């Protein structure tokens, strides 16, 4: 059986790849993250004693039945209550995700990524160090918490300037209502007067690469889903004085192919999102593998590829 | 008492 | 130089590392993870520039003089000022650690221990299988958010008992600002019949094994510095069985440091229950059985391997 | 809306 790490409100990925699962003569049980342990019942044993066993309402899985688990998403403990203590409610979400990663840790079989993987792939600055050892090029990148590193940093390429964004994801939800994001911004001249917030926080800087071209490349094994959109504001082929656009398949140089496949050996990663850009002149440069992007909107929109049928081959066949 | 990245938050 | 990532507050181990690699005609950086970002400066480049430089005042550290890492003590950014917003506090926190944390998996050298290995022996739950598949013995183990099969797992433990225990370390401060904690404790027939709390929050429950004495097992590399109390330490000598188990152990899950907790029965039966990688042992050199354990994670740190 | 560790908590 395929355990699917996931959530309650998570997307259309989750019923593509069970149904293509199904399909092929295997099952496949849901495992919502956000629903333990108000609603979902989880017993671990360790030594000789019963079996471990994940219950939901009427379904029930056995974990001696697993035999492959498709991390996906990880909202442990989600809808707690909002009226719990906060104290308690902190307390008790740390206690959840330690349990159900110790549960997969635990867990044989295939695993579509391992934690320690996907955890060690998680280090962005990682990411482009390993990359660039192994020949792709990279923006400039400096995280820092220094004004005088971070103005020295934006005076070197000020000609085609520097964006900043953060290594984590989370919102603030201020006055009475919205929640806020940052976003990958440029830096201004403006927000260079203003350094001196980076002693409570630091923050990561790139070299702003001008780009024709954002390829997003998704990995399953070592198949390839590489699509491409034009994003130029002023695209110089098309423009005339007298006078949309979508994500369409992408044949990656097989140089930069057996790059991205000995980056995702080395991490021990079977699954992959990659960010990458193309210059006018060709360039290609790396930026960014999430071990557990998303790729519905590849899939369900163009190029309609169907990765859902490549990930729950490799989940039921394993290798 | 604010960090810099308040600077560049954006609504979604 | 040996990077030492550690915080402001930690305890008279740095020190005598420290001074142990110094002596040894090595140099030594100390990296307070507390004090960053609001005192300690760092800059970490990516691409064809520099690889990064930590400044704390008069001292600096250049990134590509680093041989060696003691992955010692993480409290990445907790210096921060209280009067700040919860929100961008929490938030804050969250960057300062992701930071470090892949400065640290990003360099090079020999690392003590490096990241990946201790994130892979942090699952207690797979501590125990792996030390049962290795041949040591485990307690019985159920962790669980489910009433109904806690009740059964303590009928069938009734002779001996069950205790209860958190997996995560935290701390609830009460009205009085006190600190409150969840040690391991007994569970009663009373807890039993007020089970229903489990749907907010699993615990991890094990047999209650009565024991004669208490094992406290610091490794550094090969070397086996066994402590035992009645449950004032001692030394103890373990079988060379138990010995051989626990470096497989070790080995398994690639660490060089690690401080294992044991219990032995009356009837001489030796109980594996934990294992910390990062766990203290400078109680077992300052006071008996005063092992020279400082001095070991310092020559394994200078003489790499 | 408790949780079930709550009733262990000690003193530190």
């Amino acid at each position: 059986t395929v355990l699917i790490v996931t959530f309650s409100r998570d997307n259309e990925s989750i019923p593509l790849v069970i149904k293509a699962i199904e399909a092929m003569g295997k099952k496949a049980f849901r495992f919502d993250t956000d629903r333990f342990p108000t609603e979902v019942k989880v017993d671990l044993y360790s030594g000789g004693q019963k079996g471990g066993i994940i219950t939901d309402g009427d379904q029930k899985l056995e974990l001696k039945e697993v035999s492959a688990v498709w991390y996906r998403r990880m909202r442990y403990g989600l809808k707690l209550p909002d009226g719990m203590d906060s104290q308690f409610r902190e307390a008790s979400l740390k206690e959840c995700r330690l349990s159900i990663r110790g549960m997969i840790a635990s867990l044989s079989g295939f695993h579509l990524d391992p934690i320690a993987k996907v955890d060690h792939a998680n280090h962005k600055q990682l990411q482009l160090q390993v990359a660039r050892q192994l020949g792709l090029l990279i923006p400039g990148t400096l995280t820092s918490n220094n004004p005088e590193a971070v103005k020295q940093f934006a005076q070197e390429f000020e000609a085609t300037g520097i964006v900043t964004k953060m290594l984590s994801q989370f919102a603030i939800y201020g006055d009475k209502q919205e929640e806020m994001v940052v976003f990958t911004s440029p830096v201004t001249k403006e927000d260079l007067d203003n350094l001196e917030g980076l002693q409570f926080c630091p923050m990561t800087f790139q070299e702003n690469i001008p780009k024709a071209l954002e390829l997003r490349i998704t990995i399953v094994g070592e198949q390839i889903f590489t699509a491409a959109i034009n994003s130029q504001q002023l695209d110089g082929a098309i423009y005339d004085w007298r006078k949309h656009q979508q994500w369409q398949p992408y044949d990656l140089p097989k140089t930069i192919e057996k790059q991205l496949l000995e980056l995702m050996k080395y991490f021990g990663l079977n699954y992959g999102a990659i960010d990458m850009i193309v210059t006018p002149d060709e360039r290609y440069i790396f930026l960014e593998i999430n071990p557990v992007g998303e790729f519905f909107w590849l899939e369900l929109y163009p190029p309609y590829f169907p990765i859902s049928q490549a990930i729950a081959e490799i989940l039921v066949n394993s290798a | 008492a604010l960090p810099f990245f308040a600077r560049f938050l954006s609504v979604s």
